[PDB]
């Protein structure tokens, strides 16, 4: 895809005022509690048993952490973004069998999560932006699918 | 299918926006427009420009619908008919659209009312705007 | 939304499957985990190759909660409610699944009862497979 | 992705038997019935009033005609499908502005009335290689979309 050099910057200046760990936290909670059939993929992190359950189980922040943390090797490499993530589309794609749908479903919740954090400096220009990344990022974790 | 918690916090949030309706439905077309460009095709005749009076009426229309299904969130169909008629069989909108429209709508209540907006309310607002989605859509299952 | 015409498409090309569960009921879990491998995750369990009798059984019981809600399809949800808790509580199946279910379905029809398959028995029939859909995932949304 | 050579041979064999002329106008057809919003984008077709009417539209048939023929040329050259399909990308992303799940509802429909015309010699092994080549069509005309 073709960054503008504006794109660029409203995913720049808007990434280095993010809380990883809490925007992180916050959106992997939410994936699981506004989809619920997302908490079949962890099985192995132990009580999913309630939104207030899901929202304390340290497995999830920790983790939640660690999807933000991913996000931002693609701010970072706005150009590799294959390469960042292909060794997470086999993982996604090929042992997890996760459907790219949800894929996108995550990243929709980040920008809600984002919304929420940043209120108004999240522009409509600023969504638009982070709505193509995401929109990429869900695009190279799918690309395995082949 | 819309339990009765999912019902009070539906109306829980709508009472937060209930007094903003064109400046919220305005600012929901506007990023809507602006993050999903397809969907200006079907507003042609409109003017698109940031805060086009068009845009604030349409605006204001779309969120009086929602609170009118708020309202009778009991028979969201039948309190919206002829809304399901225009969208699906005049207009025949896409169904991808609704949930453009949808998430543009989630983005402006967090922007504005976030601490109403808890993971659990989250879920509740997205199956409602799904619920209205379904029953615009409906005359093409 | 179910017109009465889509209810009688169904009840039509029902009739004609209605004798064959197992067999129809078999070849669609067997286009389903050879179209769709990702599918086959749902079943570790089960011994997936061609003919098991697992995939006999199973098969023949998928097609007779079809035809079950054939019979109920004024309320597919009330008729269908101890499925709905399987799939969307217990198993948690992702709805996407359920289109892949659906799809190897219309194929079996398709290559068995062509002329039952016209333009207009295929809309209904799509209608349908997508409130069962919709029914067992319910408690999702 | 990548083609064994048995998936070609069932996508060939398969390929030769085929009427164009009838499968691609069932095909339209057929979308247009199942998925009534699609036929916003054939406004300039006329007449899509009934099934019935949309089933005997000559503009529905000759068009579905073509966009078999479409199929057939990625048949062809199972290898250079980007190449192919990059005129079509950007006639239905930048100028109809299609979303690409109609693409995937499309080959959908295919599939089913291939299968209505092959029966049986449409088997769950064949089934799958002409899943994948939808598949892979309705990715190459996505594309653009970037
Ligand atoms: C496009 C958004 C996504 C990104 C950036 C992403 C990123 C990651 C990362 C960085 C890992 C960790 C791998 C490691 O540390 O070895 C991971 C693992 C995983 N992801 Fe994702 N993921 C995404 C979407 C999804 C979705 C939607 C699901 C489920 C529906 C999912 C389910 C999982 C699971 C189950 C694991 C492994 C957990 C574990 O092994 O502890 N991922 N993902
Ligand atoms: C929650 C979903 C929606 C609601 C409640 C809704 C509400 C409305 C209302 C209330 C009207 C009638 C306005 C009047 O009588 O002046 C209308 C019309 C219209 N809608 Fe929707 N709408 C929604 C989604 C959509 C979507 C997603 C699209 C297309 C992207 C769309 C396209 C249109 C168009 C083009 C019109 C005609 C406007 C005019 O002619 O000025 N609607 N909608
Ligand atoms: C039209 C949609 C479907 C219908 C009517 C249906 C029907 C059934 C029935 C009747 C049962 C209970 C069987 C028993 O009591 O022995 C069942 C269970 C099951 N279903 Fe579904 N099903 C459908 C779709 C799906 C899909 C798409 C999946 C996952 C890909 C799925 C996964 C399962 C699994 C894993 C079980 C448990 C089987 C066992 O434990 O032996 N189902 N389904
Ligand atoms: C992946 C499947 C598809 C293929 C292979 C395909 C192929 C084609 C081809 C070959 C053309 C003709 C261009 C020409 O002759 O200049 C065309 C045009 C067109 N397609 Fe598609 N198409 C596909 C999907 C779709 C879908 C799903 C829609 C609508 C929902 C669509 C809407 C149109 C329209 C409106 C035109 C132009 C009609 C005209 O200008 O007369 N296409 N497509």
């Amino acid at each position: 895809v073709h960054w503008s050099a504006e794109e660029k910057q409203l995913i720049t200046g808007l990434w280095g005022k993010v809380n990883v760990a809490d925007c992180g936290a916050e959106a992997l909670a939410r994936l699981l509690i506004v989809y619920p059939w997302t908490q079949r993929f962890f099985s192995s992190f132990g009580n999913l048993s309630s939104p207030t359950a899901i929202l304390g189980n340290p497995m999830v922040r920790a983790h939640g952490k660690k999807v933000l943390t991913s996000f931002g090797d693609a701010v970072k490499n706005l150009d590799n973004i294959k390469n960042t993530f292909a060794q997470l589309s086999e993982l996604h794609c090929d042992k997890l069998h996760v459907d790219p749908e949800n894929f996108r479903l995550l990243g929709d919740i980040l920008i809600i999560v984002l919304a929420a954090h940043f209120a108004k400096e999240f522009t409509p220009d600023c969504q638009a932006a982070w709505q193509k990344l995401v929109r990429v990022v869900a695009h190279a974790l799918a690309r395995k699918y082949h | 299918v819309l339990s009765a918690a999912d019902k009070t916090n539906v109306k829980g949030v709508f009472s937060k926006i209930s007094g903003h309706a064109e400046e919220y439905g305005a600012e929901t077309l506007e990023r809507m427009f602006t993050a999903y460009p397809q969907t200006k095709t079907y507003f042609p005749h409109f003017d698109l420009q940031h805060g086009s009076a068009q845009i604030k009426a349409h605006g204001k229309k779309v969120v009086a619908a929602l609170v009118e299904a708020v309202n009778h969130i009991d028979d969201i169909a039948g309190a919206l008919s002829k809304l399901s008629d225009l969208h699906a069989q005049k207009l025949r909108v896409d169904p991808v659209n609704f949930k453009f429209l949808g998430h543009c709508f989630l983005v402006v209540v967090a922007i504005h009312h976030p601490s109403a907006l808890t993971a659990e309310v989250h879920a509740s607002l997205d199956k409602f705007l799904c619920a209205v989605g379904t029953v615009l859509t409906a005359k093409y299952r």
